[PDB]
């Protein structure tokens, strides 16, 4: 890295800086005073104070990008969100007043609740004990649990789709199916959890 | 800037300085960026502004 | 607040009522007028907006009010006036031209609407030769699609107007003088080989008969800069063709001339879909060229600019009125200000940004 | 291990001059260039001929002053003039140096068709930068 | 004495190409065109072939002037990579230094 | 030819013909006897239209110059 | 675009003044001008005086 270890990650929260001084906890108040005598990293090209920037969706975009084609990957995510909004508007208009209440037309809220439905609480680590490969039930961190949900989505759509279907049409159809706990990405989570019960007694081999 | 920067991410980078200080629609900027690609030119302007 | 939401809709469905007071207000186009006046010519993304919202609404704007004023005061005795809608990408030229096509359609004009003229100079998979002139080529599929739409729009006037000459489609098939113009259209659809020639008869007949006072004629060509440019079609020798050679292009170039009377010509420029033109070219000479400019002059250029502050708020409230802007922060003042910066008040950019949100 | 122009370490009894002590990576950092001409500057010609002449001029001075050279010679080209600056030990009588200067100048001026001058600075003995 | 017999043959090739340069230019000019009768061009095609083979300028090889190495030579100094490094690493090339960056 | 010329000359050009042809059709619709060519192209309306076309061709084309051309056309074509 | 008579006759008037090829010459026949305008490889001092 070209940043020395003494550099601090930038804080790009607009409201945080403009809060009244008394509203800030003394711990936060102390850090701000310390940061005045430190070096701050430059903000990333994609780090902005925009009110429409969601870290979860921005991360999902980077996991789809191939060869640094951010314009294409962002376009694919923009087309997906729109394909989900247009799919719920059609259902909402073609539904009764009672049914209309339940229907969710926010694509950003369908994406977050979809991913969370696919996240697995426990995973598996492959281990070779006595020249035999065993996978031991592991408890997954918040970072490993989130990564696996996004990875499983980007892999079901990339591979298990018809040749002429497009990613905005497969991903939209999968975010909505996961949003209802019916999709194949949810089935992957159910299989992972079910296998952990099979290897329930083999967690002892853990050394880490 | 809409013509020069057809990509949304480059325009968002120009918005960050003003949006952060809630000063959108209060200043008129004239830029002269030479060198680099689309993303490097938006970032250079962001710091200059 | 929703103060511009009151300004985001108008009850004057009829295009004649619209005036400066109605600026920045969205008037709904009747459902019947969508399936009759506009079977073609509306932008592709706008058509998605009409399907999702379930209703077509076109903002009244000063450029389209100026044009409607000239059309109302048209002196039919005088030669036809060419109105050229020039503007930057996404400014609304196509929908400003569609606004005029609605006004004339409701006053019982005969609509000759070319939805896109770039489609006739590229990506043609069947290119035959013309019996009328062996130098020229015939585009069967391109002409057949236009005729089916022209039939729908002007179905009422296809029985009144009647041919003034005899047209021999084949050795075994000909059109007797006096027969309704619908027969010429019917044969073109029935026999695709004659489709590129039925169109030429239709354009010739209407241009000649219009001067007789039977009907008015609106020649609405969107993307007119294609006619006098370059093509991406190749001959059997793998040599690029020229626009004059094509049959459809050659016939149309006559209709956009001011050598007739009894109607008005409404033209629009579009760099989108244009061949061999820069991305940032919108001005009339840059797109038309030296040949296209000389062909159309004297014409009236009508600049279509970006949304003004009143128009931007009206469009923003329309999206909020239909629940399109579903993001929680979109309704806020900081969301609106951000969308104003990113879009820059460009109608197309605002529609694209809001689509994802 | 890199071997180029590196005088290696022994047991602290080997005298080395400043020029010998510094390895190639110190060129332009601690020690300069022995030859200074314009033939390696950008957009300049006749580099090969200046380099070939230098190789010969160094072998000529070594043989013409056998055992009398304290350090490598320095060649300085200005216009068509050549200047040879050599540190020479005080072994030979004084009059012998006057003979070799007149001889080496005339011979090298009629061989390369340029004015060549010899500059001799006499040292009592080789100067030792460090014992390695 | 030259470095080796290979450098000696090259020197002769370079001295015979200089003698036949004008001749091979004038004759070859008659062939590199489309304005003259093909009969003359076919005859000029044989006059050039009849000239001695060492007159042909594509038979010259650039060799290190000091070691006669056929490959590894740098054309600006006419020295092999091994000979160049010996002069450069000793401060004997005017302005050549190691590249650190 | 016209293409070779670097500076536009409205006289004896495609513009002059197109304008004259339009003005001839305009007087014929008025039912007036066929007028002279010099008479039609001597009016002030045609004088101004010449200046605007020349500006677009030589001075440069921009929205400001296109606005000036719009006004000349309205006067020449008697449009409200 | 094509070159009209004025354009072509101006081009020949220019070539005549600047001592350029005046006729229409194929790319093949333009090598004769190249061969006689450039010093041959064998006549360059770097080639014949390559060695000391
Ligand atoms: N009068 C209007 N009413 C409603 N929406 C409009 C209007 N004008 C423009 N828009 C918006 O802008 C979009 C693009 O409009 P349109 O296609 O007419 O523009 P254009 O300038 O003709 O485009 P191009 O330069 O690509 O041909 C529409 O889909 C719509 O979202
Ligand atoms: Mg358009
Ligand atoms: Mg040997
Ligand atoms: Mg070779």
């Amino acid at each position: 890295s070209r940043y020395a270890p003494e550099f601090r990650e930038p804080l790009i929260d607009k409201e945080y800086y403009r809060k009244p001084v008394a509203e800030l906890t003394e711990e936060e108040k102390y850090d701000q005073e310390l940061k005045k005598t430190q070096f701050i990293k430059a903000a990333a090209a994609t780090e902005t104070s925009s009110v429409f920037a969601d870290p979860v969706i921005s991360k999902f975009t980077n996991m789809m990008m191939k060869g640094g084609n951010k314009v294409l990957a962002r376009s694919l995510m923009a087309q997906t969100l729109e394909a989900v909004k247009r799919k719920q508007f059609e259902k909402y208009r073609a539904a009764s007043a009672e049914e209309q209440a339940t229907i969710e037309r926010n694509p950003y809220r369908i994406f977050h609740e979809a991913l969370k439905n696919c996240e697995p609480v426990i995973g598996l680590v492959p281990i070779l004990k006595g020249g035999h490969f065993y996978q031991v039930p592991v408890p997954l961190a918040d970072r490993r649990r989130r990564f696996l949900a996004m990875k499983w989505m980007i892999t079901e759509c990339r591979e298990n789709k018809p040749r002429r279907t497009l990613m905005p049409e497969k991903l939209s159809h999968e975010l909505l199916e996961a949003f209802h706990n019916r999709g194949p990405v949810i089935k992957r989570k159910h299989n992972m959890h079910k296998m952990a019960e099979a290897n329930r007694a083999l967690a002892h081999y853990r050394w880490w | 800037y809409l013509i020069y920067f057809p990509i949304t991410q480059d325009r968002e980078q120009l918005m960050f300085p003003f949006h952060f200080l809630d000063r959108l629609e209060r200043h008129d900027v004239t830029c002269t960026v030479s060198g680099g690609g689309r993303s490097a030119q938006a970032g250079a302007i962001r710091l200059a502004m | 607040a929703e103060r511009p939401r009151t300004v985001s809709r108008t009850s004057d469905s009829d295009p004649a009522k619209h005036g400066e007071q109605h600026e920045g207000q969205h008037y709904s186009i009747p459902l019947q007028d969508l399936k009759t006046v506009f079977p073609h010519g509306l932008p592709p993304r706008y058509m998605m907006q009409v399907k999702t919202f379930g209703e077509a609404c076109l903002m009244v704007r000063k450029p389209a009010l100026e044009l409607l004023g000239y059309l109302k005061n048209t002196n039919f005795a005088h030669p036809a006036v060419r109105y050229l809608l020039y503007g930057e990408k996404g400014t609304g030229k196509t929908l400003s031209l569609c606004h005029a096509v609605h006004f004339c359609a409701r006053h019982d004009w005969l609509i000759l609407h070319i939805p896109d003229a770039h489609l006739w100079v590229k990506n043609c998979r069947e290119l035959l030769q013309s019996t009328h002139n062996k130098q020229r080529f015939d585009q069967p599929l391109e002409a057949s699609t236009w005729l089916k739409n022209f039939k729908t729009t002007n179905e009422r006037f296809l029985s009144q107007i009647k041919v003034q000459e005899k047209y021999v489609w084949n050795k075994r098939e000909s059109t007797e003088k006096g027969s309704p113009l619908g027969e010429v259209v019917e044969q073109g659809l029935t026999r695709v080989r004659n489709a590129t020639d039925a169109v030429g008869v239709v354009l010739k007949e209407l241009k000649a008969q219009s001067a007789l006072g039977l009907f008015h004629l609106l020649v609405a060509v969107d993307g007119v800069n294609a006619l006098w440019g370059r093509t991406t079609l190749k001959k059997e020798d793998r040599t690029l063709i020229a626009p004059e050679e094509l049959s459809l292009v050659h016939n149309l170039r006559k209709m956009v001339k001011n050598d007739w009377h009894g109607g008005a010509i409404v033209l629009s420029l579009s760099q989108t879909g244009s061949l061999f033109k820069s991305r940032t070219a919108y001005l009339p000479h840059e797109l038309l060229g030296k040949e296209g400019f000389n062909a159309l002059e004297p014409f009236l250029p009508i600049l279509i600019p970006n949304y003004n502050p009143k128009e931007f708020e009206s469009s923003f409230q329309y999206y909020l009125e239909n629940n399109w802007l579903q993001h929680e922060k979109a309704s806020t003042e900081e969301g609106r200000k951000e969308l104003r910066f990113l879009s820059n008040c460009n109608p197309e950019q605002l529609e694209r940004l809001c689509a994802s949100l | 291990k890199n071997r180029a122009a590196r005088v290696r370490v022994a047991k602290g009894n080997k005298p080395v001059s400043y020029e010998e002590a510094h390895a190639p990576h110190y060129i332009a950092h601690r020690k300069g260039w022995l030859s200074l001409h314009t033939g390696n500057l950008d957009g300049e010609d006749h580099a090969a001929e200046r380099t070939l002449e230098d190789v010969f001029l160094r072998k000529f001075m070594m043989g013409t002053f056998p055992g009398c050279l304290a350090d490598q010679i320095v060649l300085k080209r200005r216009a068509n003039q050549v200047d040879i600056c050599a540190l020479v030990l005080r072994q030979l009588p004084a009059h012998k140096f006057y003979f070799l200067v007149g001889y080496s100048e005339t011979l090298l001026s009629h061989f390369y068709k340029c004015p060549v001058r010899l500059h001799l600075q006499t040292v009592p003995s080789k100067v030792v930068y460090k014992y390695i | 004495y030259y470095v080796d017999w290979r450098m000696l043959r090259d020197l002769k090739r370079r001295k015979m190409a200089y003698e036949y340069a004008d001749e091979r230019l004038r004759i070859n000019s008659l062939r590199k065109n489309t304005i003259l009768p093909k009969d003359l061009q076919e005859m000029a095609g044989d006059e050039i072939a009849a000239l001695p083979r060492d007159s042909c300028p594509v038979r010259i090889r650039n060799r290190c002037v000091m070691t006669s190495r056929p490959r590894g030579v740098k054309r600006r100094w006419r020295l092999s990579r091994i000979v160049f490094r010996h002069l450069a690493d000793h401060g004997l090339l005017s302005g050549v230094q190691r590249a650190i960056w | 030819t016209e293409e070779d010329m670097d500076e536009y000359v409205w006289a004896k050009s495609s513009s002059e013909n197109s304008v004259l042809q339009t003005l001839l059709q305009m007087r014929a619709a008025e039912s007036s006897v066929a007028p002279s060519r010099e008479e039609l192209l001597g009016t002030k309306e045609v004088e101004d239209y010449q200046k605007c076309v020349v500006r677009l061709k030589n001075e440069g084309e921009n929205e400001a110059s296109l606005a000036q051309y719009k006004e000349s056309v309205k006067r020449l074509l008697n449009l409200a | 675009s094509p070159l009209s008579e004025y354009a072509l006759r101006m081009s020949r008037l220019s070539a005549r003044i600047f001592g350029e090829v005046a006729r229409s010459t194929d790319s093949k026949s333009m090598k004769v001008v190249s061969l006689f305008s450039e010093q041959p490889l064998a006549k360059k001092k770097e080639t014949y005086d390559w060695y000391p």
